[PDB]
């Protein structure tokens, strides 16, 4: 899981 | 003939429409932002489920805010007649009110602006939808254990509908392996809906499916066990079904 | 018991909730801020459509920026178990993101945070509707002529629904005689289709209304022959319908 | 164009229909049957009723037996190409499977033969309508209280709706001055619901309606106190919508 | 609480009711009565059908007329007051109002009489739902190519839906290898519709299957190249989902 | 009411 | 195909 | 009409  | 209405979008023209994909996955190191691992996923389930509903797909990959612009600018110079809607997809990194190309920014607002009803004639009347997969900011969702008339004349601003991954304001969630949770959701719910609901009704199955199958997974404690909530933008004025007749 | 789905809001409850009405018709001299012609028309409109929803409804005229956080903080204090849903309108002047008090401004997050999923209980999972009347900037329209689970959480910014009356960045207009144009569609669409039709298919229907019936009229030509479209914003993750069983 | 639906009948051609309405109300004084007052509420109900359905009404009074079969034929050797449907009403004296002409009986079947699938072109494929207001026996209710494929073809007997007014083997009630209980049961229904349901939706709430809200009062104990169910049958392949577009 | 509709049956009673099967496809010699080949398949798929409705199934096989109306009797003397609906599914050879026992024949009348309204209590105000698969006698269909109130009471005949296999007077067919034409397409619309679709827009879709899928295939001249359509007669006074809340 |  |  |  990673943000933009 | 018989009594007739027009509660719903008139979507039997020869042509659906367009659907733009914009995949920005590698940006110039000199902006110091991050590659979107996963965005291919999300790229390549977009282009599938939409060439699916009869969409005319064009993927664009890693454009600069001056390409993004003038690929705007030349879709909405062409004619639309013949097309039912319009439908832009645009997958990067993002703040309030913004979507960054590959070298720098570029305001939503520009981009949808070439879309007016008195800018673009040809789609005057007709769903402009923009989805975007991108952050609104940088908050985190810690989440919670469950007269007059003449002169008939339509806004400019009608007509659009803005699907954001995430509510204003808020940092919008990505998986590396099975793509961002807004697309992966989107994607599936038109697979299994657009053949019988109204698209409103999709986007709401869309918003819970993404607020309760989804949940963060980190290492660092400030961004572990976060959720999320798209945020659904209409200023639509008929409903809209992607089937006919 | 026969196959089970839930995709609509439990709206069965033994009350319908409350529905709080804020009406803002005269400011501070201080502030500069015109005498709101018309609000008072809206406001009893307002008060008959939700009555007839079933809704326990509570009007408030000229409230401060103090007096409108002390209500809103001690409504979202009470009890709502009982209650299906939450509906608030503001009727005042504003600009983007924000709504005044007769002496000064509130933000509509301060508001809305009160009814976070976390910060009131007894409204988590429940539909919570902020209907709002006022300006969100200063532009005008001049239209144009026609895996993983675990530990079930929900976003503490689900089910919100914000039924803006113009698009971000627009003006809002108001009719000094028929009150504004959006709280006037509203009311006649909800006592047209509220027991029919699902409620974001009422707001298109309202978005429709307000898109195609008003156009302004000005002895300044820079306020004359301007359209609005309302704008919905929609976190909601059900189907919404006032009518049960 | 987009994906395509074929689930409802092409209610769009140039004209909905003809609606024949035969009202037989006086008989020959040699058949022994009684004159059924009130038919002329019926008959003028259905006329105003169907109009608004845009209907091209044709309305015949007291018709032999003979002329009842002429009358068929003739209309269904009409040219019903740019037509949507067919209607016929029948307002008559009657037994299971019959109805009287004003001289003797005529088989429901002949009536309805004419417009089988491969006796009238022009209509195959169409929805055909047949409302009989009349008695199907002399049974009174009591109440309670409370692979392979090829070479298309079709049934000639598919796309029939009989909507009778009672069930098999029961007398049919009409009220002197209100008209009949299912007449006026289906006007109301038709002119409530015609631009929002589907029409077996609207017939089975014309089955309610006729079921809780009349009851026969007589001073003939025989006949006091009965009750009424209408029977729909249907033989239709695709919902039915009085509107479109 | 707010708004209450009732257009619908409540189906959320603990239980959706009995699913009586009468699989009758050996018949005594005696009678003349040929066996019915491929019974067995539509008897299994009305068994799995039904079981993922949700009903308590009760297959039985080759009943003499004296069983049947036992069986019948038996049933409409049980406690219904926790259950929703009552289904019978009657397989055998059959005429216009009669079904056949393995050693002669039960008129249809005789069965739903012990559900009436006033026979059997539990089940008042139930939908009572008979699906009959049996010829209806001997015509083969050859196919086209393409005021006042109180005491509140309700008919005894009220609530009754009739999905018979054929149109009145004709044959029915059964495919000796898949089964009935009607029943595979009765099984196969309720899969896929159920948790969507109200039953009688379930059984128009029934209808078009019969209707447009299936010819017979014979050596015989006669018996060629027929077509079918089923006949929905519906005393239902609302609307039927197989789903609830 | 009469019957028809 | 047969006839019941 | 004014506007808010």
């Amino acid at each position: 899981d990673e943000v933009d | 003939s018989g009594i007739s209405l027009d509660n719903s979008y008139k979507m039997d023209y020869p042509e659906m429409g367009l659907c733009i994909i914009i995949n920005n996955k590698n940006f110039h190191k000199s902006t110091g932002m991050t590659s979107r691992s996963g965005t291919d996923v999300d790229a390549a389930n977009l282009r599938e489920t939409f060439r699916n509903l009869k969409y005319e797909v064009r993927n664009k990959n890693d454009l600069t805010r001056e390409e993004i612009v003038e690929l705007m600018r030349d879709v909405s110079k062409e004619d639309h007649s013949k097309r039912s809607s319009f439908v832009c997809v645009l997958l990067s990194h993002g703040e309030e009110g913004i979507i960054f190309g590959t070298n720098g920014p570029v305001d939503l607002k520009k981009i949808t602006n070439f879309f007016r009803g008195d800018r673009c004639r040809s789609l005057t009347g007709k769903p402009k939808l923009f989805i975007i997969q991108a952050c609104r900011g940088t908050e985190l969702d810690c989440g919670i254990e469950t007269d007059d008339m003449a002169c008939h004349k339509i806004p400019v601003e009608a007509d659009f509908l803005y699907a954001y991954s995430t509510a204003p304001g808020y940092y919008s969630w990505r998986n590396s392996k099975d793509g961002s949770w807004f697309i992966q959701s989107l994607c599936a719910m038109l697979k299994q809906y657009a053949d019988k609901l109204e698209f409103m009704h999709i986007l709401t199955r869309v918003n819970r499916k993404v607020a309760t199958e989804f949940e963060s997974f980190s290492f660092d404690a400030t961004f572990h066990a976060k959720k999320q909530i798209p945020c659904i933008v209409s200023m639509l004025t008929k409903e809209l079904y992607f089937y006919h007749h």
